[PDB]
């Protein structure tokens, strides 16, 4: 990872790795980069954490404050497609072993190891 | 016994209202210096002010929080015949989202509705009018609509929603007055919403209350099958409302109730100013003109007795 | 002193200006179409003689400002809307008491003023941006002061000085001038943001001038020093129209507004946040206010646009401060009690401050502890009952433990009838729910399951479930809340958790949406879910950043971000700024 950072800094030609991105249910556009919890395009609400029942979202644009803590990022199970906040689901799967959504049987955290 | 802790507020005038948030970690104080301040506590337990911005042009009477599901939202009523709805946006900046100016007289009080009813607001003015505003889009706080308005024939001074979340109780709002006319008229009127007619109608009236009323409060239901109301006057009164079984005729009128008074205390020996319930609706706190706070609770035989007396400083 | 009572009378036309004589016996009222003098008696007032003589209307008749000479009781001055100034001499035997007319101005004359001692000098400020002085000696009286600013609003002589006056302009500037040096002004300063509408010297102080404009603020200026100093500032609820110092009181001023509001206020500068007294008699916008006698602080006079003029007594005013609520009280989730009270009730004026205190308990921890260690599923009924009973006995709630044990005996088994205890169980549930202990009722309902589900109507079950969930969310116990929701026996509560919790993901290379049970792109044939750190395919939990569209395994990303502040894919984005 350190070598990759160094190479990307020195060589602009290299394109970083390609991965997945989240899309709005209604507009269908990407939500990557006016309330935070709204789609930038359609202004409709975003999906909500399965534990806190609050719509997810993150502000978008050194011994200072942190705008977007790690505990508020999007997390989801790549098989059951259920997800929420990082901290909530981390705790829930630390104490349990089933998808937190009702009527879901995926053992989401046991799939990866 | 409780332990006291003083806080340096640095308000240039009288502090009128203090209210906690939903999670019991943040506090909001509105004063007569046209100012509202927000306090947050830390790990050490000390309270620090995190915001202080001028809001209105006249005195600020009441400030209340909204449910966190809609975000960090505050509502304030002022003496300049306005109500304001503010939001917090990320540092921490408080931005005026909406202003309601439909009233032509001083706005006496403002309060949010229970969560299960949506995002609704109720404001009572000094001319005797209670207005209910609703935001159809929870994602756009800048737009509000006027749903209902009620005239009470007397100057209003305080309102309270019924916090019951059951599906067997229609929404209820109680309105009190602080008129001092020599005529011994009613001071507390309770309206109920009728689904069929889609209109609030007068449901009950407390004829035994004739003194000016300074505050009223419903108690949190939390599973009971009747309602408890607390009224502050020259003394402290507690009433119970038990709905009667609906007749098989299926009348479309307001539900009938049986009204009883279960406690009347006058230990303050003065005008009782404020009343408030605890979280579970089991302990009542009353503050009067003696400069002391009193706590009240009922035993298993339904006898209300004082349990604690607190004194400033 | 003067005696009387509060009394109102109705005019025939809207009133725009009022003035008082020195004897406090007659008041002149003028407007667009009204011009009359009234004698006020202890019972009521009566018109004496109207100045609307002659059926022919004149542009000079539409007067906006009328002043009664403070030197002679027979001299009146009016400023018309046609840019003319008219003098009226009651001593003239003619019905039309018009004496002299001066058409020096071309725009509307806004304000006119007399001299306190000289009975032959008048000042006029108009919309032309100039100020004109007039000598009643009929000599060459032309004397124009050009303020080089917007239209002039108010002009006033000083009471102590003989040659000094002040002017306010619609640009927001105040100029202090002298009459002996028309060449240039003496002082100039910006008093308000926006036009200034009124000004007044302090009747007793020799260097205090109060100003007021549309900025809804009235500020007192000190003029003794070379640089003017602001002393006090008061905020009203509307644009301040007119201000008058109260006689015999050093720190009291009456104010009337121009729009929106109709009430007249009396403020004390020492407490600039609440009015000292209020008058709400009028129904239309107040237009003219004047203290009756220069040495009597008892009576006030006010005429409004509703063709009504009333005399008010100070003792009859409303006092908001005397009826204000002086305390605030609130409860907290942790048993804390916030209490703010007036300083006087706890221990210039000690009644303008308050003390704020919080009372704490050395309060409901049993709730949290019980909610965290109860067992609700995964084991047979007897084991659950025993475990819950032991937990309850640990915290000292003996009756709950006995209830759990009795439940185990009743259900977990020449016999009793099969449903001998149903009524008792239902009544126990109701009893525990009727005193705010929803936790026990909900726990029992979940544990028992179908053995008691059909004896309770759905509405009560939903009520209990919602109350318990709300309390859990208040205390911020998400795991227990979700556990209750999953195991709920009510359809609505069970379905509460499935509302819009499904995410849609697309490959960033082909931009196409992916299936719900695979990790390979259908068109790209690429592993779109390769962790940015370990470079392996991710099957289960995936954490994603909204900024750089990168992510990976939950624990990998967490550990990496604990050590640095760069996107591990090497994009440059600081995904967790600082
Ligand atoms: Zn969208
Ligand atoms: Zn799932
Ligand atoms: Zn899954
Ligand atoms: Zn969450
Ligand atoms: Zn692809
Ligand atoms: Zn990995
Ligand atoms: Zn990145
Ligand atoms: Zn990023």
């Amino acid at each position: 990872a350190e070598f990759d950072i160094h190479r990307s800094k020195l060589d602009p030609s290299s394109k970083p790795l390609a991965q997945v991105f989240v899309s709005c249910n209604f507009c269908g556009k990407s939500i990557s980069y006016s309330k935070v919890t709204s789609c930038p395009g359609c202004r409709k609400p975003l999906p909500r954490c399965a534990l806190c029942l609050i719509n997810m979202g993150t502000p978008v644009s050194s011994k200072d404050k942190k705008l977007a803590q790690f505990n508020n990022w999007f997390t989801w199970c790549h098989n059951c497609r259920h997800g929420g906040h990082a901290g909530h689901m981390l705790s829930w799967f630390r104490d349990h072993a089933e998808c937190p959504v009702s009527a879901c049987t995926c053992k989401c955290m046991q799939l990866d190891t | 016994m409780f332990v006291a802790r003083s806080i340096a507020a640095d308000h240039k005038d009288l502090i009128h209202d203090v209210s906690f948030d939903f999670h019991g970690r943040r506090m909001a104080t509105c004063s007569s210096d046209q100012s509202v301040k927000v306090w947050d506590k830390s790990e050490s337990g000390d309270w620090h002010c995190t915001a202080s911005w001028k809001t209105h042009s006249g005195s600020v009477w009441r400030v209340t929080w909204a449910h966190p599901e809609f975000g960090q939202v505050l509502a304030s009523c002022s003496f300049d015949r306005t109500a304001a709805v503010w939001e917090e946006i990320v540092q921490s900046h408080w931005v005026k989202r909406t202003t309601l100016v439909d009233s032509r007289t001083s706005v006496t009080d403002v309060k949010f509705a229970p969560k299960h009813m949506g995002l609704m607001l109720a404001t009572c003015s000094a001319d005797g009018i209670v207005r209910i505003y609703e935001a159809p889009d929870v994602m756009n706080l800048s737009q509000w609509s006027l749903q209902h308005e009620i005239s009470c024939k007397l100057s209003c001074s305080c309102i309270s929603w019924n916090p019951s979340s059951s599906r067997a109780h229609s929404p209820m709002i109680a309105v009190g007055s602080d008129d001092s006319s020599p005529n011994a008229m009613a001071k507390v009127q309770i309206f109920e919403y009728n689904e069929n007619t889609r209109k609030y109608a007068k449901a009950e009236t407390l004829m035994t209350v004739t003194d000016p009323v300074h505050d009223i409060a419903f108690a949190p239901n939390l599973g009971r099958s009747f309602h408890i109301l607390a009224i502050a006057t020259k003394d402290v009164r507690i009433f119970t409302l038990k709905p009667v079984r609906k007749e098989l005729t299926s009348s479309g009128g307001p539900t009938k109730f049986e009204i009883h008074i279960v406690a009347q205390f006058d230990n303050h020996n003065s005008q009782v100013w404020r009343v408030s319930w605890n979280i579970t609706g089991t302990v009542l706190a009353s503050s009067g003109d003696d400069g002391c706070v009193r706590l009240w609770k009922a035993n298993y035989m339904d006898n209300w007795k004082c349990t604690g007396i607190l004194k400033g400083n | 002193v003067l005696t009387g009572r509060t009394m109102h009378c109705h005019l025939d036309a809207p009133a725009n200006a009022i003035s008082v004589c020195r004897d406090a016996a007659q008041v002149v009222v003028a407007g667009r179409s009204i011009f009359k003098i009234y004698a006020i008696e202890e019972e009521q007032f009566v018109e004496k003689l109207n100045l609307r003589v002659g059926r022919k209307p004149s542009l000079n008749l539409s007067c906006a400002d009328v002043v009664w000479h403070q030197m002679d009781e027979n001299l009146l001055a009016t400023a018309a809307t046609n840019g003319v100034v008219v003098t009226w001499n009651l001593g003239r035997p003619s019905r039309n008491k018009q004496d002299q007319l001066f058409t020096e101005h071309k725009r509307t004359v806004n304000k006119v003023c007399f001299h306190p001692t000289e009975a032959h000098v008048l000042l006029s400020g108009s919309q032309d941006g100039f100020m004109k002085c007039f000598d009643l000696r009929r000599k060459d009286s032309v004397s124009t002061f050009s303020g080089q600013s917007e239209s002039v609003r108010d002009v006033q002589f000083s009471i102590r000085d003989y040659f000094t006056f002040a002017s306010t302009f619609e640009n927001g500037n105040v100029q202090l001038w002298d009459i002996r040096r028309p060449d240039r002004c003496e002082r100039m300063f910006t008093a308000h943001n926006g036009p200034v509408f009124c000004c007044d010297w302090h009747p007793e102080d020799r260097g205090w001038l109060a100003t007021g404009g549309r900025d809804k603020m009235v500020k007192v200026w000190d003029m003794t020093t070379h640089r003017a100093k602001e002393m006090h500032c008061v905020q009203t609820i509307a644009s301040v129209a007119r201000v008058k110092w109260r006689p015999e009181c050093r720190h009291h001023l009456a104010t009337c507004s121009m729009m929106v509001d109709h009430n007249i206020y009396v403020w004390d500068v020492r407490r600039p946040f609440v009015p000292a007294a209020m008058f709400e008699e009028h129904r239309d916008v107040t237009t003219g206010i004047a203290w009756r006698h220069p040495h009597d602080p008892s009576f006030l006079l006010s005429g409004s646009k509703d063709s009504s003029l009333c005399q008010h007594l100070f003792r009859d005013a409303s006092q908001p401060v005397e009826r204000a609520n002086p305390e605030g009280l609130c409860y907290g989730l942790f048993g804390d009690l916030a209490f703010a009270a007036k300083e006087s009730l706890v221990a210039f004026a000690g009644l303008a401050s308050s003390a704020l205190s919080v009372f704490e308990t050395e309060g409901m921890r049993w709730f949290v502890d019980t909610a965290e260690r109860y067992a609700l599923a995964g084991r047979p009924l007897a084991e659950l009952c025993d475990h819950n009973a032991k937990v309850a006995r640990e915290l000292g709630r003996n009756q709950v433990a006995q209830t759990w044990t009795m439940l185990r005996i009743i259900y977990c088994s020449s016999r009793l009838p099969p449903d001998f205890f149903g009524v008792l169980v239902r009544d126990m549930l109701h009893f525990y729910a009727e005193q705010g202990d929803v936790q026990m009722a909900v726990s029992v309902l979940i544990v028992l399951g179908e053995r008691v589900r059909k004896d309770i109507d759905e509405q009560t079950q939903e009520h209990w479930y919602t109350s318990y969930i709300d309390l859990l969310q208040r205390f911020r116990l998400w795991n227990v809340s979700n556990e209750v929701v999953k195991l709920s026996t009510s359809r609505a509560v069970s379905c509460l958790n499935q509302a819009s919790t499904t995410l849609h993901v697309n490959c960033s290379h082909c931009k196409r949406p992916m299936s719900s049970r695979g990790w390979v792109c259908d068109r790209c044939h690429r592993c779109a879910s390769m962790c940015a750190v370990c470079h392996h395919v991710v099957k289960g939990l995936f954490v994603w950043c909204q900024g750089c569209s990168h992510g990976g395994h939950l624990q990998h990303i967490m550990k990496w971000l604990e050590g640095s502040s760069h996107c591990p894919a090497g994009c440059g984005h600081l995904c967790e700024y600082s």
